[PDB]
């Protein structure tokens, strides 16, 4: 079926090509965005006090 | 003919390649740059979980951050109460070579598989005080290496025949099949919101899957060996892949190619897991080395490592909340890490 | 799941009676075993406990020292033998299924219980209500105190809420201080905060009209309180 | 002089104490709650508490034998020697039993993998103990002048404990030993590469027994039934504890260091 | 004890649950993991069909001594990502087919598969148990062919017992390291009971070797 495989992989290799993009600096923007808003809420960035560690006792 | 069909791949290839580089305007490191960085953060082992007798293949954290299931060697998947290290259950499976577990979403269920080429689900609340094997998922060729719930009736699991595939617990039927991966397909990752999901096989590259429609959407490239382990973003738009190429890398769904690359030359040895903490600042890989490190996803550096295991570390987890990691090794033990 | 009580029936004053039970349709040995009482006109009234693997036991201060409790896991039956039967014993036995792991419900299910006739530090659980009447289809709450708080330490407040049909053996409806348990109807709910508790159901049918009882399970004994009668 | 090589030895002695009570404490720390899959860790672990006892107890005796004698001491140094007597017929006891076990564990491969009891080891360390403090408190409350200053009796129950220690575990271990040592060269070296690790230090394990353990044994044996001067008596006495101290700072060096795949 | 009535119970589960896991890990270590491999058709299912989908586990006694033996040749994958489970094995059985020496060689295949698992890291020390089967149809073939008319390198006679002993020699010459591990070499054929005494031995051989590792006299 090497027909059939080349054709399968065009066919993929087409839909694949016709996808829309976004430049890496917005996406970066966005991921660093995404870390500085949920970065209080991050028990392993910031060592919680004993009282609020459920697995300090 | 074939030679034209292959003239016609190679310039497809080339097309999408300089399309790629074409929107590549600035490096990640260079946005996040003049950025505080982690620092050096150590955190200690609180809980050491001592039931297993042999190597520990795969561990999944429960949605209420308590319980946690291991699978090992032994024929054992064990259900552990992490605040007081109490077993919760212990389940005896058919085939001890399992090499992935996972917990229902649900936390009525929980999943194995492995080199029998099955995926058992196990039902957790009977009206019997036992745990119950559920469904046996047959259809794969190749061993299990991945799987993960999507809800109480839908898993995804991943192959070493190259496919993935999409089952109807109820039914126990394939409802749809995730094929084109050339090589074993090692890891996968659901979407936080459970619409796609990426996997990493031994062509070196990963595959962005849509589960409704039943095709790839994105192919991501870039390492040079088989990749073993693959975790998405809490946001849900980049995923993160480690190989035996003994690195990690990071790819952006909506840049469709590779934002940055986590190494270092005083490592030689593969990643066998990788995770991602709350609000994705730390990436938690697990090497063959016999430790854990903790890199800065934005930057590229080492935030820390954690260490605390006499074997090869195999998986790891973060908790829902964020509030420890869990890994386990090949020394029989599982370290909770706060 | 099934747990059939048998023994009781006629004693005379200091004698002696072994009260049997038949475990079937779950596995008997992962689970505690509790013996309760219940008098032919009063409350509901613990007595005896076995754990897992025949482990830990337990027995009430009323019965302490004449009564034992045992289990024959292979043969799935759970026993016991009282001795010295005083008249203040003549009671319906209960047996009382209970796994106790990390977010199980115990006391779960209830044996039908068998009925013995013999011829002529604790926390208090109080109900101040009793044959409380109302028309079907409206919303009832009713109350139960303690004598000291029920919250732990782990921040679970050990407080069960049981129903029992005229008739018909007790069976629980909540667990622990709002947790529902499972096959009951959603109108049933649990709460409270230390040592007030209120059990409400939003639209009360025909079928849920019974006797309520509270219990404890903070520490041992466990307690009842006197039930709070339900009449249409 | 003569009082010049006592105390030569002495301070010999006391630095050797030192050193094998310091290995027997890494011994008893890396291996104390680990290692305990090995079915040979068990009598690895009561041979160095039971090693630590005897160099703690003599080098405290070394010590306090440098002050007089006469009320504030000499009542817990005669418990305390008998004491370091215990400890070192225990130790003896261990020493065999691990030899036992070595011969064993290849003499009967399979009873020793699917058959041995799995607390074996550990009820036979709770005997070899049992054992060594019932002779000992025979012998301390009954031939020590703290309790009973006897001269024949003492002498004979001096003579059972050496008979016993002697023709017992000397014949025991060194033909334990000697099996083993044949075995592996019949059976083992004909095929593959000689496994000369194995023969070197079962040689050596041998050679520090009967080289340095036993020379105490035999002192408290021609100590009686012999007639003795007691010129050179100080001298064999500070001679056989250094013989002693030396087999017990050894032990852990060769019987863990050695003795380590589960450590790595 | 600062716990709960409910507490004191989950630790009572706990309890019983690890005394459980104990009694089964203690009678795990008193079995025999062998690991079985060979090319296709090369008499595999002949020496693993003496006494009573991914892996086959077989399960059989001999002397006081449980073997679980682990077919996994329809596995059909990567080997290298599923191999490593095998780490810690007693012995692999590795079986080839004399009589497969012409059948692209199928000879070759099997020699490449033995260089891939007899030098593998995970199996650096594991002891192979390498049986050379159909014998009869080999002697059949040899008088029929010389094994010279595949193979080049062949200098020696054209008899059954030179030509069996040429191929063993160059299969026990396929390890690069022949101090850490001992390769038994059997030859067998369709018709044999010795198979199991000779791997019963070769595991005998191995115990010994682990006791002694053990000891750390080894
Ligand atoms: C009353 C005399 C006591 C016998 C003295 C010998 C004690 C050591 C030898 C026997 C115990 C060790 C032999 C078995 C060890 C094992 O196989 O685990
Ligand atoms: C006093 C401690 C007792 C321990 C020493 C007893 C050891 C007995 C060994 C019996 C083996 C008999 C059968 C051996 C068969 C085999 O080779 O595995
Ligand atoms: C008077 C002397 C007291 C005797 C001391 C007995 C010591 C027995 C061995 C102690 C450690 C045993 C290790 C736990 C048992 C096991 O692992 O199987």
């Amino acid at each position: 079926a090497s027909i059939a495989q080349a054709r399968k992989l065009v066919e993929q290799l087409k839909m694949e090509a016709n996808i829309d993009r976004i430049k890496v600096s917005k996406a970066a923007a966005d991921l660093m965005a995404y870390c500085e808003a949920h970065a209080k809420e991050d028990p392993l960035l910031t060592p919680v006090p004993a009282s609020e560690n459920p697995f300090r006792e | 003919e074939l030679d034209q069909l292959r003239q016609e791949a190679e310039q497809l290839k080339n097309q999408i390649r300089d399309a790629r580089k074409a929107c590549a305007d600035a490096t990640l490191s260079q946005i996040t740059n003049n950025i505080d960085p982690v620092g050096r953060i150590q955190m200690r082992t609180r809980r050491t979980l001592r039931g297993h007798l042999a190597k520990i293949y795969a561990m999944h954290w429960g949605t209420d951050s308590r319980l946690l299931v291991s699978a090992s060697q032994d024929g054992k998947l064990i259900i552990w109460d992490s605040y007081t290290t109490n077993k919760v259950h212990a389940i005896p499976l058919r085939s001890s070579w399992v090499m992935t577990c996972a917990y229902a979403p649900s936390g009525n269920y929980v999943a194995c598989g492995g080199l029998d080429n099955i995926c058992s689900i196990y039902n957790l609340k009977t009206r019997e005080g036992n745990v119950r094997v559920s469904r046996e998922l047959a259809g794969h060729t190749g061993y299990l290496s991945c799987c993960r719930f999507l809800d109480d009736n839908q898993i995804v699991t991943s192959s070493g025949d190259t496919t993935c595939a999409l089952w109807d617990i109820e039914t126990g039927q394939q409802t749809t099949t995730f094929t084109g991966h050339t090589g074993d397909v090692m890891s996968l990752s659901l979407a936080p919101d459970t619409r796609l999901f990426v996997s990493g096989a031994c062509d070196a590259s990963a595959k962005l899957w849509d589960v409704r429609e039943g095709m790839c959407r994105q192919t991501f490239t870039g390492h040079e060996s088989d990749i073993n382990a693959i975790c998405f973003f809490p946001n849900g738009n980049a995923f993160a892949t480690g190989s035996d190429d003994a690195t990690c890398r990071l790819f952006d769904l909506r840049a469709d190619q590779e934002l940055m690359t986590y190494s270092h030359d005083n490592i030689i040895c593969g990643i066998t897991s990788v995770s991602f903490s709350k609000s994705g600042r730390l990436l938690l890989a697990g090497y063959d080395d016999f430790n854990c490190n903790v890199w800065d996803a934005l930057k590229a550096d080492r935030a820390g490592v954690l260490a605390g295991h006499d074997n090869r570390v195999s998986c790891l987890g973060v908790t829902d909340d964020g509030m420890a990691v869990a890994t386990g090794s090949w020394d029989s033990f599982l370290k909770i890490w706060n | 799941v099934q747990l059939v009580e048998s023994g009781g029936g006629l004693v005379q004053p200091g004698g002696s009676r072994k009260l049997s039970c038949s475990a079937s349709g779950f596995a008997f040995s992962s689970f505690g075993m509790h013996w309760v009482r219940q008098a032919p006109e009063k409350g509901l009234e613990w007595v005896a406990y076995i754990s897992s693997g025949s482990g830990t036991i337990y027995y009430a201060d009323t019965v302490k020292g004449r009564f034992t409790i045992s289990r024959d896991d292979p043969k799935n039956t759970l026993f016991l033998q009282m001795t010295s039967l005083r008249s203040e014993d003549t009671a319906m036995y209960y047996c009382v299924r209970s796994i106790y792991y990390y977010g199980s419900s115990p006391f779960d299910f209830w044996g039908q219980g068998t009925t013995l006739t013999v011829s002529s530090s604790d926390i208090v659980m109080t109900q101040a209500t009793s044959s409380v009447p109302v028309t079907p289809g409206e919303s009832v709450s009713i109350s139960c105190r303690s004598s000291k708080s029920l919250l732990h330490s782990n921040g679970n407040t050990y407080l069960y809420w049981f129903l029992q049909r005229p008739g018909q053996s007790p069976q629980l409806l909540i667990y622990r201080m709002s947790n529902l348990a499972s096959g009951v109807p959603d109108r049933f709910s649990g709460s409270g905060s230390g040592t007030a508790f209120t059990l409400t159901i939003s639209r009360l049918e025909a079928e849920d009209v019974g006797v309520y009882y509270c219990m404890q399970h903070l520490e041992y004994p466990l307690t009842f309180g006197a039930g709070t009668k339900l009449e249409l | 002089t003569v009082h010049t090589a006592y105390l030569v030895l002495s301070s010999l002695a006391m630095f050797t104490c030192l050193c094998g009570m310091a290995g027997n404490s890494m011994v008893i720390w890396l291996l104390g709650f680990r290692m305990h899959r090995n079915p040979f860790c068990i009598y690895i672990l009561n041979l160095a508490a039971a090693d630590l006892l005897f160099l703690f107890s003599m080098a405290s005796t070394l010590s306090l034998e440098t002050q007089p004698l006469v009320n504030t001491t000499d009542k817990v140094h005669e418990l305390m020697k008998r004491l370091m007597y215990f400890a070192y017929t225990v130790g003896l006891s261990l020493l065999t039993a691990i030899s036992t076990q070595r011969c064993l564990s290849v003499l009967f491969p399979i009873w020793f993998k699917c058959h041995r009891p799995r607390h074996l080891s550990a009820w036979v360390c709770g005997l070899l103990w049992t054992l060594c403090l019932l002779m000992n408190g025979l012998t301390s409350s009954f031939c020590s002048k703290f309790l009973k200053f006897n001269e024949d009796r003492c002498f004979r129950v001096d003579m059972v404990q050496a008979a016993l220690i002697m023709g017992v575990l000397t014949p025991v271990m060194t033909l334990s030993s000697l099996t083993l040592f044949v075995w592996v060269r019949r059976s083992s070296q004909q095929w593959r590469r000689q496994p000369t690790r194995l023969f070197v230090v079962v040689l050596a394990s041998v050679l520090v027994f009967l080289i340095c353990s036993l020379p105490l044994s035999i002192y408290w044996f021609v100590l009686y039934w012999l007639s003795l001067p007691p010129e050179m008596q100080v001298l064999c006495f500070s001679l056989s504890r250094l013989s002693s101290s030396v087999s017990s700072s050894a032990n852990p060096v060769i019987y863990f260091l050695v003795g380590s795949r589960r450590s790595h | 004890c600062t716990l709960s009535a409910e507490d004191k119970a989950a630790v009572e589960r706990s309890k019983m649950i690890d005394r459980n896991l104990r009694e089964d890990g203690e009678k795990a270590a008193r079995e025999v993991k062998l690991l079985l491999l060979g090319a296709g058709e090369s008499g595999k299912s002949t020496i693993v069909k003496q006494m009573k989908t991914g892996i086959v586990e077989t399960h059989f006694t001999f002397k006081d001594l449980h073997f679980k033996m682990f077919d996994v040749g329809a596995q059909r994958s990567e080997r290298k990502k599923w191999i490593h489970c095998f780490e810690g094995v007693a012995a692999i059985i590795f079986c080839v087919a004399l009589s497969d020496y012409d059948l692209m060689n199928r000879m070759h295949e099997s020699m490449k598969l033995f260089d891939s698992i007899c030098n593998n890291k995970w199996f650096t020390d594991t002891s192979i148990i390498l049986f050379l089967n159909k014998k009869d149809l080999f002697e059949e073939k040899i008088k029929k062919s010389p094994l010279t008319i595949c193979y080049q390198e062949y200098a020696g006679s054209n008899t059954y017992e030179e030509a069996a002993a040429y191929i063993q020699c160059q299969f026990e010459d396929l390890n690069k390291r022949k101090d850490t591990k001992e390769i038994y070499t059997h030859f067998t054929c369709s018709t044999d009971t010795k198979n199991v005494q000779f791997v019963f031995d070769a595991v005998t051989d191995v115990i010994i070797k682990n006791n002694l590792k053990d000891c750390g006299l080894f």
